[PDB]
């Protein structure tokens, strides 16, 4: 990343647990001193996507890694996605810092589908379902 | 702390990192007699008996000999700081040849003895400050305009266009059509007056044909105060001047596409699967985009060209006038950015090639 | 037969079609007390106690209320004909807004009840009378000057310029520099005397610097007879007055380009493949171009600016003083021209828009 | 045309014959009554351009349609040109009448290259050769 | 005698049989307002205010309605002959669908009433004029390029390829990279100027990397004269433009193979025992192959891909620019060829199927 931030040591371990179906989602945010990205909240597999959608705050950007299931015609298909949530109402300093720090997660988020959202209309399930199906040959 | 400089094409923005707005703005012109040379506002005051040349016009440096005077004026006369005790961040226009970049860093290290240097990209800095990573940036300056599509933080070199028609030509067109109401504005003293009228009274009309017909019936005019104290009346020229951007044929540029066509032709030069994402992330930038009601008109025009399955969206941040400088100022104020500068010792042991690998 | 009227900027030319020269020439001024109003030579005689305003100055109508008196004076006092029994041909300045054209035809049909009306273009009529179709026309009046490039009978709207510096300012400059030899010419009675000196004794010097130095050694002067019978001597002011046209900085107009630069800058605003043809068809017009040796000097000045592969040519017909009126007079005398007039019945059933489609 | 003149019925037929290589040139002039443009002289293909150049009169303007060949480096290339000859020594009435009547030929002279000449120096072969090559891409 | 026409993709070649070179060359474009329609150089002159479409682009007819105007313009405006009194020979691109061939002969017999018609193959005619019967033909036009291997006078339908990248894209790439030295060439008037620079100054560099590094040290430039008389300087763009042919990734075409790879992949699609003969009979054709030093560079590139037991040979006849037309002209001039034409009576008694059996 051009901003110069790095990843906390616990971030890499949390992603592997998410891959092995040990959790539903992991939320990451920049630390108080603004030097590293640290894990904030981890959710269990009981929760669904609809409950997490209500946890997004219009004043605080965050990075969310989620295991999304869309039930394609009676198939329990799941896809790993990485949501970049930067609302337009955030402070100018916060928007610049989070946008330039997206490159840090690229070294550990291999296989995750990057999704960019800047407003509540971009978090719609139909929007996500359309994007995941585009990159699948089958 | 550090120094952030945005050369631009018509005006130069300079200041210190951490500020919310630049403190020093002055035109980038060099004057000589019809003091051996005059730079900045010094040549502007004596514009009557001086010949003016632009070291940087259309976004690309044309004369390095006259460009060095611009930087020398900024450091000593304007900023009043020692160049060998601060870090300097510079920006370059899109599609900039590597020869200019190599010469740009050579001057700073060898002439001004700058300890640390860093060069950014204007399109990238403007996009990041809007909280986005993928999109298309419409930059409208005064001597040039660009459309730079950016995907995942990397621009696409094969979809960048130039029109070389921006706010500078709007002032001349407004000045020419102002003679219909009498008087004249040939001298450079009245040229600055015309510019102030453009930036305070002009606005974009949603329906060009409807306004022209109903303006004659209303015959409404507004008052503007001259420096001498006289009052000048401006009629329908307020909304006629910005219309050149949408239809550049009014100034003899038949081949020029205009704003709605420039975006459409730039998107279609990219990959088919990426075009849909670019339509929804159109970002406005530059001082020429500050006209009233411009974003609303632009969205409607693009929608007609786009197919019925595409719904374009236009993003116009309030601080789009200085997006390039604000983005650079915020980045340099980060505590972790100290490892991104290019030290002078690295240049000595590696040569001009260090900037290409870094930054 | 028909009536041909050339409003001009300083003087009005009127007459009947078929003549070789206009018979009625009078200044276009309106006078009021310091008869309620005085128009033409009536205000000129009583100029001491009257305030004068120009309804048409710089080539564009400024006040229609005072302009109607000019036409009313011409029809009744000057021509002494009924406006409702003749055909009237009018001319308009280049870059004339359509609002003026619509109001011009409205007055003739509704107020003077003119049966047939036709409006021409001054630049086009002057060019055709010279036996040419493509070229650039340099018109030098008294209150304004124009450069109109014409290609295949159609003018180019994006290469027309105005300077608003012509023979009227030459009279004032000559009057001011005449005080060096004593006396004064403040009153309007002596202002007309200065004008006669300009039109009889002044000439253009081929080499300005050489004449100034050798004039002092010769100290040659010429005699001019005043109306009172006294004899006045004129020295080196004969060739100093016309030099303002080539270098307009002598009257405080630093930004004004002058005649050789005005032509050069107007040509370069056109297409690249058409510039070569325009250089060889420079046509002079207007009363201010009647100075002796002017065409020879003008050709030399333009050649310096033009590249070595271009050889400009200057055409100066002897009858260039009234080219606009002569061309209109010849056209109206043609037997086949009877199908080109705009009838009054057409205006009733179509409105003011008929003139835009026709003519 | 703004003058109001029209073309004689025989003018259109003569131009077609010139196109089909049935003649060398056709000269057109305004009639005695000054109401229409009528054909005056037609030349056979045996004559060349040099002989016709001596037929121009300094006291009488005319319109000349010619089939000009320039022999571009051993190539028998030919180009159709339309010469507008209005000498400066003509009467003021004649110059105005001919100049304003040029638009009439535009409806029938499609494909002809318009050439304007006002003096004998403008009738030079090199001047014509330079102009014809400018508009040819090849 | 007879008429030989080569439609091509960008330009049309026409003439009479027996000549050594075509006499009529003009672009195949159709223009309409932004005369109802303009065809050929008529639309080129008024290109500013006209929209241009290509009836034949990429070598295959796209619109028959606009294609008929191209032939009508050639017969009457260009050739100035009656279509019903001469024999016409036409050529078709490789892999041409039979529907186009059936419609092509229908138009000639029914609309133009051509007495005798014959249709040839561009690849076959080009190969025979080189004194060969077996080989591979590399045709480089402007809108398309082909590689047609021919064995014993019969082409192989399963080894024909298209890239749709030829000299037309080279002009656009040269125009874009010319902005680095200032100025611009947006208008169509300057587009023709760029084309002339390509055909006179550009050349192929044997070693691309070596020339780029040493060009900066030399900084050598050449002078080109504009129509206006100004002189333009061209630097290293002379050898950068033709390099796109060898590496088409510079214009965003990553998947395109380029000239050396196109030949290699086409040969390997043929029988194993015939590949050795094809390597030694590579024949160049088309106007885009006229760049200096092109054959020398092409031979080296193919040799690297070929195995060590194969030594390719490249044949570049001097008259390769018009190989298709010259070959057709020579064939039609033969005395014994009179029995090969297709008479109009045969079409009446057999229908469109006659062309498939004959020719
Ligand atoms: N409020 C405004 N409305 C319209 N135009 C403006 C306004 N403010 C500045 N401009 C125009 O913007 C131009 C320069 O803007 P900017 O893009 O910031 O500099 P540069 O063009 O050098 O990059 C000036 O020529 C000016 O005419
Ligand atoms: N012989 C002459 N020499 C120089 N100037 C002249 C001469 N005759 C007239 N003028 C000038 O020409 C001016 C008006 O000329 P003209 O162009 O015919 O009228 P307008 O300027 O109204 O179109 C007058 O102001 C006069 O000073
Ligand atoms: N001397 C030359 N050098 C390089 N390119 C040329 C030259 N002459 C013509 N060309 C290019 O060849 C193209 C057309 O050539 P040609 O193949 O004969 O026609 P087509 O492409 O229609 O078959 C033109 O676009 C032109 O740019
Ligand atoms: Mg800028
Ligand atoms: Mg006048
Ligand atoms: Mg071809």
């Amino acid at each position: 990343a051009i901003s110069g931030v790095t990843l906390e040591e616990s971030v890499r371990g949390a992603i592997d647990d998410l891959r092995m179906k040990k959790s539903r989602y992991v939320m990451m945010c920049i630390g108080a001193d603004g030097k590293k990205i640290e894990v904030t909240e981890v959710g269990e597999r009981g929760v669904n996507y609809t409950d997490l959608k209500e946890k997004f705050s219009a004043e605080k950007p965050c990075y969310v890694a989620f295991d999304f299931e869309y039930n394609d015609a009676g198939s329990k298909r799941e896809k790993l996605i990485l949501i970049q949530w930067i609302p337009d109402t955030a402070r100018p300093r916060e928007k610049m810092m989070y946008s330039a720090s997206r490159d840090a997660l690229s070294s550990v988020s291999e296989g995750y589908l990057p999704i960019q959202a800047n407003d509540e209309s971009g978090l719609d399930a139909e929007e996500i379902i359309r994007k995941v199906r585009l990159h699948r040959s089958v | 702390s550090s120094i952030v400089c945005d050369n631009g094409s018509g005006m130069v923005k300079a200041g210190f990192s951490g500020d919310d707005a630049p403190r020093h703005v002055f035109p980038s012109i060099v004057g000589r007699p019809k003091k051996t040379v005059y730079v900045g506002d010094e040549a502007q005051s004596k514009r009557g008996v001086l010949s003016l040349k632009y070291p940087i016009e259309h976004g690309i440096v044309t004369n390095w000999d006259d460009m060095e005077k611009i930087w020398h004026h900024t450091f000593y006369n304007e900023l009043r700081v020692n160049p060998e005790q601060h870090n300097v961040l510079l920006t370059e226009a899109p599609m900039n040849p590597k020869q200019n970049r190599e010469k740009m860093t050579q001057i700073m290290f060898e002439t001004f003895n700058v300890p640390s240097l860093y060069i950014g990209i204007q399109a990238v800095l403007s996009l990041y400050s809007s909280g986005r990573t993928t999109g298309i940036v419409l930059d409208a300056g005064d001597g040039v305009t660009h459309t730079v599509p950016i995907y995942e933080g990397y621009s696409l070199p094969h979809a960048v266009r130039r029109v070389d028609m921006a706010g500078r030509d709007l002032t001349e067109y407004l000045m020419k059509i102002m003679m219909e109401t009498g008087t004249t504005f040939t001298t450079t003293a009245e040229k600055e007056i015309v510019r102030n009228v453009k930036e305070q009274l002009c606005y974009v009309a949603l329906d060009f044909e409807e306004e022209m017909t109903n303006s004659a019936k209303s015959a409404n005019e507004e008052a503007f105060e001259l420096p001498d104290g006289n009052v000048m009346m401006v009629g329908n020229q307020r909304f006629r001047c910005p219309e050149v951007l949408f239809k550049p044929s009014l100034i003899g540029l038949d081949e020029a596409p205009g704003f709605p066509e420039m975006v459409y032709q730039s998107i279609n030069k990219c990959d088919i699967d990426v075009r849909r994402e670019l339509y929804g992330n159109i970002v406005l930038s530059g001082g020429s985009t500050m006209f009233l009601n411009l974003p609303e008109r632009l969205a409607k025009e693009i929608s007609n060209l786009a197919p019925s399955s595409i719904k374009p969206k236009v993003v116009a941040p309030p601080e789009r006038k200085y997006s390039v400088w604000i983005g650079g100022s915020i980045l340099s104020s980060l505590t972790t950015f100290q490892t991104m500068w290019v030290k002078k010792s690295e240049y000595d042991e590696s040569g001009p090639s260090i900037v290409h690998n870094k930054c």
